[PDB]
DNA sequence: AGACGGCTGGCACGACTTTTGCACGATCAGCCCTGG
DNA sequence: CCAGGGCTGATCGTGCAAAAGTCGTGCCAGCCGTCT
């Protein structure tokens, strides 16, 4: 249990990548051997940015004009709100003669642009501006061109009594003044491109044909290291014996790294059938029917021990037709159960989740009914064990989630 | 741009493989020699002033092998990359120039009149085009800008950059391992298949 | 996070939302003509801090706050038809059949 | 039409403002193939 | 600066005039280039080289 | 309009499980030396 | 010349106890709907 060994072990306790880091990595070191046209097609997208630009140049301005212009479509976000502010641009132009109106009378013009209201000043100078655009025919303006004026603060607590006895108002009327403001869908910058690329973590994979799964690791990711027959025989017939010592000491690492890597592979193998040997329940029926299992139980099943198989599960994947899940996911927690039996932690988990989204939207249920509830099935558990799986599921309210009935 | 020092002198293709042999025209060299010598199978001579041998005399393995303790350490050899760069080095332009003029106007004959006056043009082209004769060979490899390759993009996360930058990144390995090896004081055979890999590159 | 079909869409009036069902797909036998939303997609974007001043508008619009796109379906340039039929296939595993 | 990114967009400009002028600038397909010949060890220049 | 002559400056067409062709030398190959380059192009993780 | 009781969330007791560095040293067959 | 003994390079075994994280669940404080 010397160095190699300790190298050894590291060796599985990484994730792939960082695997094929190391091993190609050190594979420059000793000679071990791992082993229509240049554009695709190529288009240049256009985006709210490059828009804004094209509008400039149609534009009638002056050569200072232009430039202040193009200095304020830099500031130009993805939300659409010019980023930084209106004396900054001045204080970062460095001539201190360029007035702080000099850019506002341009700033006044860019933003009635393509999408108006484009590079607003502080999320409401937006509605103004887009408020100002269309005609004056509309049936509320000067009531909402007054709320949205000084009276924001008092809107934003969604409250609308108040604002009778504050500005003026009439009796309930201006609620439907209130609507024509939320109608004004803010942030035109937003209108970009929906082009998030796709993503995947891909590295062992479960198919399951004839019933019974079989799990067998990815063809292309796992990584085979061989050694070279040509510089294997070049060691016996080498002249100072510094040269042999050498190719001595690279052909004995060689075999140790390949061992390594190959006790990697095979261990992964045997985690990747206890697992499908044990939850053939989970990737037939779903979350809902999971076993609990331990590390101490999947140690205990095939020659192993805990500390091992700690390690090998650790930033792994597999993909099954359910989809793509880390090997940490599938060992959990269990809670006692009707009959001697023991209830995975996921099993309540799914179940909470389907009871919440089956539940009477008007009037929610608290978690001592959900305990109650849980309990009447025969699952006999705590009302702190509910909270815990309610919040931690990206639910904080229980109660605060009440819409209208 | 930029550019890759690649830790060897290595030539390039256009030269010696075109219809003329450009860098036979100038070594007056075969083109058999020429290419053998590339491949560390030729272990040409490099100069030598006491042995009995000739400047630019094709050599072998067992040539070199047996007649080393003859001649002791006087007889320079190269077999990789830089031999034909010492050769092309240490030659004078117009001291050859010069020569060949001379031979071209006292020895008048059918046979002299051809494939000699070719040879003294080429090298009053390049002596006036003011060319240097080692710049021949590429010791620093420049790589054209990034914008020109796209990752190509064919199916979701595929970036495998295939047809221009294959080719890259095999060479940049194979010169990193090279370097590698060079640092570490490795075996002559092993550095001379590891560049003769790396020019094939 | 998961991309799901809820024909709720921010940036487009209930006009190109009067052909679609509530699950995202238009109904049989509705006319297309030119870009018309045919499939409500979107896709979810980061989590946002506390910003207050983002959360005004978080707040005061409802559910927005940038946190869905308008990644619909957007068929390409004029062309003017008719829906006969529809398909729709969900990997097993998700209980997302709203109309399926 | 195909080259000079900043050409066309002249272009566009004086027929939209109705100038019809035009300029010849630099075709990009032309700095693309300086770019790849540079590449090698082949040296060319813009000299004046 | 003046921001005047910077947004100007990206437009360097001036003349042509000539044309010519000859050998890169080694050392006029450093001074096109601005660095030397690892044969990773882009990680996964974060999208940046 | 405030006390009463349900609802909700943070904190902590304690048993169980995750994980992490870790002593290095032991052993067998080929080669060399030696007595019958 | 052959078998017995010493020398030495070659070859390997993926375990084991200690320090830290986790949940089952009780304890306790803050908050709101209702009747007093």
């Amino acid at each position: 249990m010397t160095p190699q060994l300790q190298q050894a072990i590291r060796l599985l306790q990484l994730s792939t990548l960082e695997l094929q880091q190391e091993l190609q990595q050190a594979l420059e070191s000793n000679p071990l051997l791992e082993e229509e046209l240049p554009v695709y097609q190529g288009e240049t997208t256009q985006t709210l940015q490059d828009y804004l630009m094209w509008q400039v140049e149609l534009t009638p301005f002056t050569d200072t004009d232009r430039a202040i212009a193009t200095s304020i479509v830099d500031a130009v976000d993805d939300t659409g709100y010019l980023t930084i502010q209106i004396e900054d641009i001045v204080d970062s132009i460095g001539d201190d003669e360029i007035g702080l109106e000099e850019v506002e009378a341009v700033l006044k013009r860019i933003q009635r642009f393509d999408p108006v209201g484009v590079a607003a000043k502080d999320l409401r100078d937006c509605l103004l501006i887009q408020l100002s655009q269309f005609a004056k025919e509309t049936p509320w303006l000067e009531e909402a061109r007054l709320i949205i004026s000084d009276h924001l603060d008092l809107l934003a607590n969604h409250d609308f009594r108040t604002l009778m006895r504050v500005t003026r108002l009439k009796e309930e009327v201006l609620k439907e003044a209130v609507n024509l403001i939320q109608s004004l869908d803010p942030r035109p910058g937003q209108s970009i491109q929906t082009s998030e690329p796709e993503y995947v973590i891909p590295d062992v994979l479960v198919r399951k044909v004839s019933g019974r799964w079989t799990v067998e690791l990815n063809a292309d990711s796992i990584p085979r290291l061989k050694i070279n027959q040509q510089y294997a025989a070049m060691g016996n017939s080498a002249r100072n014996d510094a040269d042999g010592q050498f190719i001595r000491s690279n052909l004995q690492e060689a075999r140790w790294l390949i061992k390594s890597l190959e006790s990697r592979n095979d261990t992964l193998l045997r985690v990747s059938r206890c697992i499908v040997e044990q939850q053939q329940a989970f990737f037939e029926q779903g979350e809902e029917y999971m076993k609990p299992m331990v590390l101490a139980d999947i140690a205990q099943a095939v020659e192993m021990h805990e500390s091992t198989i700690s390690r090998v599960t650790t930033q792994k994947y597999l993909h099954s037709p359910r989809g793509i899940f880390e090997l940490k996911y599938f060992f959990s927690s269990h809670v006692n159960t009707e009959g001697g039996g023991e209830a995975s932690s996921t099993a309540i988990r799914a179940l909470v989740k389907k009871l919440i989204a089956a539940e009477n939207p008007a009037k929610p249920l608290s978690d001592s009914k959900l305990t109650s509830m849980l309990s009447e099935q025969g699952i006999m558990v705590a009302r702190r064990t509910v909270a815990k799986y309610r919040e931690s599921l990206s639910i904080p309210p229980s109660n605060q989630r009440k819409q209208l009935v | 741009m930029g550019h890759i020092e690649l830790a060897s002198p290595t030539a390039h293709i256009w030269f010696l493989k075109s219809l003329p042999s450009r860098i036979g025209l100038l070594l007056d060299m075969p083109l058999r020699d020429i290419e053998r010598v590339l491949y560390f199978e030729s272990y040409v001579v490099i100069e030598g002033g006491m042995t009995n041998l000739e400047r630019q005399q094709i050599l072998t393995e067992e040539q070199y092998l047996d007649a080393l303790e003859e001649f002791g350490d006087e007889f320079d050899a190269k077999m990789g990359a830089e031999a034909i760069q010492a050769l092309l080095k240490s030659m004078d332009l117009e001291q050859e120039c010069e020569q060949l003029r001379e031979e071209l106007n006292e020895t008048n004959s059918e046979t002299k009149r051809k494939k000699l006056t070719k040879r003294i043009k080429l090298l009053e082209a390049f002596v006036q085009s003011g060319n240097k004769p080692e710049w021949m060979i590429l010791t620093v490899l420049p790589v054209l800008p990034p914008d020109l390759r796209p990752l190509v993009p064919l199916d979701g996360g595929r970036f495998a950059t295939s047809d221009l930058n294959d080719l890259y990144r095999r060479v940049i390995n194979r010169n990193n391992r090279l370097k590698r090896l060079l640092d570490l004081a490795a075996p002559d055979i092993i550095v001379r298949n590891e560049k003769r890999m790396l020019q094939e590159a | 996070g998961p991309e799901e079909i809820t024909a709720d869409i921010p940036n487009v009036g209930e006009a190109a939302l009067s052909k679609l069902d509530e699950s995202g797909i238009v109904y049989i036998g509705a006319e297309v003509t030119g870009g018309d939303i045919l499939v409500g997609k979107v896709t979810p974007k980061g989590e946002t801090q506390l910003t207050p001043e983002e959360k005004l508008l978080r707040a005061i619009f409802g559910e927005k706050a940038s946190d869905v796109k308008d990644s619909s379906l957007r068929v390409p340039n004029g062309v003017s038809g008719t829906v006969i039929d529809v398909q729709v296939f969900t990997r097993d595993g998700v209980e997302k059949d709203k109309r399926a | 039409k195909s080259d000079d990114v900043n050409g066309r967009t002249k272009m566009y400009k004086n027929i939209v403002d109705g100038n019809h002028q035009m300029e010849p600038g630099m075709p990009e397909s032309f700095n693309v193939l300086l770019k790849e010949i540079r590449s090698l060890g082949i040296n060319i220049e813009l000299e004046d | 600066k003046d921001l005047l002559k910077f947004l100007k400056a990206q437009t360097k067409t001036e003349e042509f005039d000539a044309i010519k062709i000859a050998l890169a030398s080694p050392d006029m190959i450093r001074s096109w280039s601005f660095g030397e380059v690892k044969p990773e192009t882009i990680n996964y993780r974060t999208f940046k080289p």
